[PDB]
């Protein structure tokens, strides 16, 4: 019912490019889903192959994804790509 | 794995939609040339797949696995400064 | 970008075989029930999607 | 991925308004012909794709 | 711009969709609660815009603008050696 | 009907990328088609934007894509790109 969300540190330029882009407040209302609950069906939430994996991602718009994959023991989500256009 | 030919398939054809979508199981279409021969998938399941060919076509599954590996540590969510960006 | 039903799948179904292989785009099937929508794939592009997510 | 028809699109025509804004996915609509078959985006999506096309 | 609101592109929502298709301009929704603001786009200018962003997103297009600018000079491609390769 | 075919010398390294991943019959494909009519409606072709500068694009499988403009008055086809991805 409630998660703890990290960002691994060498993903954090990408946030850069999110507040640059204006996109700060998709990707935030993203945070407050996986907050809550990362497995919630919208935000056009997909479980990536391979599956076994377990990586997740949620859509900031058309262009740009949070990727990120779930501790369920501890209940934290880390976010390891909020750019998906090669930089 | 289920192969079938162009016609047994086109013979079936509603029931191998249902099938795909309900077993989550492909079905390969396999017959005398090169330009009948295909796979349908359950949409679900293919946006699934399309999802991640984006991401790897984009490089970002690539930036994923190193971040995975890396040696950086996680910052909590809540303590990013969007000014000190 | 073909979008087509079940129905006029199965009736043009030759020529969405050639389709998806000399375009290399998927044909889309959606039909009333929407649950049971699927995509058809050229098996080449599919063994090279299907690589690409699972290469060692 | 989200497909409905030219008549579905008009009843649920509020409701997907905001499932494209919330789910930032096109809605597809696919008719009988080609005069129908069009997509539904959200503005501020559309925006940003606007401005990817058009860069300095 | 056309632009219409959510009541009036619902009644006539037949001729929209044949519009932007005829005319291959986008018709913009604009409502009280701008968060349900959209675009209604033909389906083939629709999948130039998809083709044109999945390049722009792969870093294609560019690499294709630094191309047209680079001074490389061309080479007929039956002349390519594919052995050498 | 013949139209001449030209890459730019700095594409030549997408042409290596294409045939070591198999894909050298299908751009040769393309390339056949750029000879007859580059306008052709084949091979997923595309009118890229923005329209104006009249840069086309056509499918050599799900991935990449043949990436090209048109010299019209001299029936030139300019390849630009035949690898989309950043390696």
């Amino acid at each position: 019912s409630n998660y703890t969300v990290k960002i691994k540190n060498s993903a954090k330029s990408d946030l850069k490019k999110i507040k640059h882009s204006y996109l700060k407040k998709s990707f935030l209302e993203i945070v407050e889903t996986l907050k809550n609950d990362p497995y919630k069906i919208t935000q056009s939430f997909e479980k990536l192959e391979p599956k076994y994996l377990e990586r997740y991602s949620r859509r900031i718009n058309h262009q740009h994804r949070v990727v990120y994959t779930v501790d369920d023991r501890n209940k934290e989500v880390l976010i390891l790509s909020a750019w998906s256009h090669y930089d | 794995m289920i192969i079938t030919s162009p016609t047994e398939a086109r013979k079936d054809f509603y029931q191998l939609l249902k099938n795909v979508n309900n077993n989550h199981e492909p079905i390969y279409i396999s017959g005398n040339n090169a330009e009948n021969n295909a796979v349908i998938i359950g949409l679900e399941d293919w946006k699934s797949i399309q999802e991640t060919i984006y991401l790897e076509s984009t490089g970002t599954m690539d930036k994923v696995r190193e971040r995975e590996k890396d040696n950086s540590g996680t910052t909590n969510i809540d303590d990013i400064d969007w000014d000190n960006l």
